[PDB]
């Protein structure tokens, strides 16, 4: 008992330094962001990773190291068409001032006359989504140790007053070591109060979203429920052809658990899909620690997470740098770029 | 089962964000 009450209040002193310091780091990079460190040209092109509204993520080839990264290629003229220039300058501006171990890396970003870049540490592991489909489910113990990152990752980015919006199997790329590296920024804000854009993917959208209420960061603590419960299930809690039919099992108050989740995950779980604000975890008054010291999470060395001295239980095959194994095949496009600058104003400060 | 389910419904692949 008492080694773990000094041990767990001293664990706190260090973690309230810590978040103060990175709050500091974030606030010089946030209110002063890098601009232009590179070129499209120091780059091979090889393979697309992904794709979203605006364009793509490829694997590229840095030619003075040798190093391979993750290139997302946004068209700027669809950005702007789409009414997107906001979430776009958010993405890159927050990636760029983040720094924590289970949030992707932005190296360099930079813009020509037609596309926005930012280029990225590639995770060889391929999203978290390709592996829980192909193995039908993770088990607990597999499941908390991704979870355990992700709370973490919120306490960081809420500490930031940032609100992430986009949690998902799809997001969560897995590194060489078998641990997290959260991607796709796009609908991330940084917010003090109520935000009120209906955003996010329909299975993990919170309540307080889907009824126009306006809203904070306890969006993501649902968010995070949604994910331990596909993790764990081998899929998500709230599902059905259409999105309406989604959205109406997510605000009826009510979740059916498969018969082989532990009463722990049930009730963390209860815990966190909860449509009550006053009574959701994350969003109480002891806050993240609700969810930390969950019986859950009983197992987990919160610290031992942090510096990622855990044994992932899956760490990927690694067949050597530039391969694409643990990644689907996506149709290729050509890059092209023009002779005129468009939407130069509307990007200026990328 | 409710797996089956999930297996033989439209949103098993990746998975797109909206915007209203
Ligand atoms: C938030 C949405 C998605 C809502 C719908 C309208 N567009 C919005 C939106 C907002 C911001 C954006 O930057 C974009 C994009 O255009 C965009 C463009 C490309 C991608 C993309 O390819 N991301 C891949 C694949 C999707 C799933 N997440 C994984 C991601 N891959 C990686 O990030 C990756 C990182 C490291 N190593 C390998 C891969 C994602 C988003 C975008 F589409």
């Amino acid at each position: 008992g008492n080694a773990a009450a000094a041990k767990k209040g001293s664990e706190q002193e260090s973690v309230k330094e810590f978040l103060a310091k990175a709050k500091e780091d974030f606030l010089k990079k946030w209110e002063n962001p890098a601009q232009n460190t590179a070129h499209l040209d120091q780059f091979e092109r090889i393979k697309t990773l992904g794709t979203g509204s605006f364009g793509r993520v490829m694997l590229v080839k840095h030619m003075e190291t040798g190093n391979h990264y993750a290139m997302k290629i946004l068209d700027k003229q669809k950005v702007v068409k789409l009414k997107e220039i906001e979430h776009t300058l958010n993405e890159k501006r927050i990636l760029q001032a983040v720094n924590f171990p289970f949030l992707v890396k932005l190296e360099f970003s930079f813009k020509d006359n037609s596309n926005l870049y930012m280029v990225m540490e590639y995770a060889p592991g391929g999203e978290m989504f390709s592996h829980l489909r192909r193995i039908g489910r993770f088990s607990e113990p597999h499941a908390r140790f991704y979870a355990a990152q992700i709370v973490l990752t919120f306490e960081y980015l809420h500490s930031l007053d940032l609100i992430y919006r986009d949690l998902k199997p799809e997001n969560l790329m897995i590194d060489q070591q078998g641990y997290i590296q959260v991607t796709d920024f796009g609908l991330a804000k940084r917010v003090k109060g109520r935000t009120w854009t209906l955003c996010g993917t329909p299975e993990y959208l919170a309540p307080e979203i889907i009824l126009s209420k306006g809203y904070n960061k306890a969006v993501d603590w649902w968010a995070l429920g949604v994910l331990i419960y596909e993790m764990a299930a081998g899929y998500p809690p709230f599902f059905a052809d259409q999105p309406i039919q989604i959205y109406e099992k997510i605000v009826s108050g009510k979740v059916r658990f498969p018969s082989h989740f532990s009463s722990d995950l049930k009730d963390l779980l209860r815990n966190l899909l909860q449509v009550d604000l006053t009574k959701r975890f994350g969003n109480l008054k002891n806050g993240v620690n609700d969810i930390k010291n969950h019986k859950w999470f009983a197992t987990t060395d919160w610290i031992a997470i942090y510096q990622r001295k855990v044994e992932a239980p899956f760490i990927p095959k690694f067949k050597g740098p530039g391969d694409t194994s643990n990644f689907d095949d996506y149709e290729e496009e050509e890059i092209r770029v023009s002779i005129n600058e468009k939407c130069g104003k509307e990007f200026s400060e990328f | 089962t409710t797996y089956a389910d999930f297996i033989a419904s439209g949103r098993t692949g990746r998975r797109n964000a909206i915007h209203d």
